[PDB]
């Protein structure tokens, strides 16, 4: 989920613009409870991993 | 289109304006001469932040 004070000015869809090249080819191990940061597009925005179905190490 | 055949009536009292109407009390860009480069620079600095505050905030 996005966080409000970093999306006060940006709008539209953030999925293909930010999140799709972020997890591409890097094989990033994420966990329920972490907050990462994505730069690009004249703005840096953060995302908190809210809910994952499997075990937290994945 | 105003034709020369069309008669022009000027009968009536000098009336006041609507309150939202502007006048020559304020000054526009035409009343300034000889400093086109500096006026261009001030337009570049000032217009784009003030005309579009939400866009420039984004």
């Amino acid at each position: 989920l996005p966080i409000d004070d970093t999306v006060e000015g940006i709008t539209g869809n953030l999925f293909e613009v930010y999140l799709k090249p972020y997890f591409l080819e890097a094989y990033r191990p994420i966990r329920k409870g972490d907050i990462f940061l994505v730069r690009g597009g004249m703005r840096a925005v953060e995302f908190k991993v809210v809910e994952t179905d499997p075990s937290p190490y994945c | 289109i105003v034709a020369p055949d069309t008669v022009i009536h000027c009968e009536g009292e000098p009336i006041k304006r609507e309150d939202e109407e502007e006048s020559l009390n304020e000054v526009g860009y035409d009343d300034i001469g000889g400093c086109r480069k500096q006026l261009a620079q001030i337009k570049e600095m000032v217009e784009l932040p003030l005309r579009h505050p939400a866009l420039f905030k984004a």
